[PDB]
């Protein structure tokens, strides 16, 4: 089976700042993941896949990175609107994984 | 261009046997898997299970929360997916949802775009 | 001895499309039109410069007596280890996706390195080519296009990544390299012979 680590459960700040999330797993996958965003009132979308290249009609701010079993997605002068929650989520090739993401909030 | 939708809700006791349809507009059926995700109110979503496709047999892959509970069954013919549960649980009222899975070419990474709309599910005797 | 031909001339710019700057790129490669003159392949063939020579169509010692209707020189640049797909019949990468011979293919495939004159102190990102496409090419098409390709599933409306793969890729060509992956310069002299009169081959030699 898979298990994973995802304590960043919530991390806002002032507006503007390097915002960053972590996502840990114990076991070994690689490149096999990906990253999603929910706004409020709508159904999560698709962002980020292999944790490098984002997906078309997503600004470049957003930057996911990391090896192995740490990954980091970090959004360098976020813009508005971009307040959301960030899932990771994780594939073996054959099992499937979640992880609870971070619910930014306005302060 | 790309629709998805889903309905076959319902509020009843636990026990009755309850279907769910999602139903892809548009882009294809055939050539590609498809995926039931959960999302409980207030809660991280979480795996439900996915099927393979080209009417190979299917690969029945049950979640780990959710074994030995509900089926899965890619209806060709309408190009539809059909999820059958038969005894519900409180713990279960969770919004369900229907999407597109299937791995890249380049780096391999499966991912799940192309998420439906949602349907909900309630029970309250 | 018996027999006098007229004076030679108009020999036709072979190295306009041999000595030339630039090639253009698989995805692209032009056609020259080669026709009504008088093409000494000798020089083409007692070189030290071509590396491959691999003829498909005639021996290449009469070719220069043999007059066909037009010949159609096609140029442009490939991966080193890749001068074995040009050949008719294998199949690869560019063979089914930026270039094509015909099962009866009648003419040659010359080839030579150019890695001291296509390849800056970085490599240059210049030359692209073709890595997608809906399905193999007939012989003798070209497929300019920029259209998007899908793979996996769903259409791409104008978008890239994820099944939306650009269709074309660059080379990379860095001076420091194997000779596998150096640039090499390919030309293609395709014979063709139709119910018009013939108008293209070698010299005739003269004697006193
Ligand atoms: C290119 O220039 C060299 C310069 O000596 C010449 O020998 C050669 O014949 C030229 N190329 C062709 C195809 O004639």
């Amino acid at each position: 089976d898979i298990q994973m680590t995802q304590s960043p459960s919530s991390l806002s700040a002032s507006v503007g700042d390097r915002v960053t999330i972590t996502c840990r797993a114990s076991q070994s996958i690689t490149n096999y993941l990906n990253w999603y965003q929910q706004k409020p009132g709508k159904a999560p979308k698709f962002l980020i896949y292999a944790a490098s290249s984002l997906q078309g009609g997503v600004p470049s701010r957003f930057r996911g990175s990391g090896s192995g079993t740490d990954f980091t997605l970090t959004i360098s002068s976020l813009q508005p609107e971009d307040f959301a929650t960030y899932y990771c989520q994780q594939t073996y090739s054959t099992l499937w994984t979640f992880g609870q993401g971070t619910k930014v909030e306005i302060k | 261009q790309v629709q998805l939708v889903e309905s076959g809700g319902g509020l009843v006791k636990p026990g009755g046997s309850l279907r769910l349809s999602c139903a892809a507009s548009g882009f294809t059926f055939n050539n590609a898997w498809m995926s039931w995700v959960r999302q409980a109110p207030g809660k991280g979503l979480e795996w439900v299970g996915r099927i393979k496709s080209k009417t190979d047999g299917g690969t029945t892959d049950y979640a780990a929360p959710v074994k030995g509970r509900f089926t899965f069954s890619r209806d060709d013919s309408k190009n539809t997916l059909y999820l059958q549960m038969s005894s519900l649980k409180t713990e279960d009222t969770a919004l369900y949802y229907c999407t597109t899975a299937d791995y890249d070419i380049l780096t391999g990474t499966p991912a799940s775009p192309y998420w439906g709309q949602g349907t909900l599910v309630t029970v309250s005797s | 001895s018996i027999v006098r031909f007229p004076n030679i001339t108009n020999l036709c710019p072979f190295g306009e499309v041999f000595n030339a700057t630039r090639f253009a790129s698989v995805y692209a490669w032009n056609r020259k039109r080669i026709s009504n003159c008088v093409a000494d392949y000798s020089v083409l063939y007692n070189s030290a410069s071509f590396s491959t020579f691999k003829c498909y169509g005639v021996s290449p010692t009469k070719l220069n007596d043999l007059c066909f209707t037009n010949v159609y020189a096609d140029s442009f640049v490939i991966r080193g280890d890749e001068v074995r797909q040009i050949a008719p019949g294998q199949t690869g990468k560019i063979a089914d996706y930026n270039y094509k011979l015909p099962d009866d293919f009648t003419g040659c495939v010359i080839a030579w390195n150019s890695n001291n004159l296509d390849s800056k102190v970085g490599g240059n990102y210049n030359y692209l080519y073709r890595l997608f496409r809906k399905s193999n090419l007939k012989p003798f098409e070209r497929d300019i296009s920029t259209e998007i390709y899908q793979a996996g599933s769903t259409p791409c409306n104008g978008v890239e990544g994820f099944n939306c793969y650009f269709p074309l890729q660059s080379y990379g060509f860095q001076p420091t390299n194997g000779v596998g992956y150096q640039p090499y310069r390919v030309v293609v002299l395709s014979f063709e012979l139709l119910h018009a009169p013939a108008t293209v081959c070698g010299p005739k030699k003269s004697t006193n």
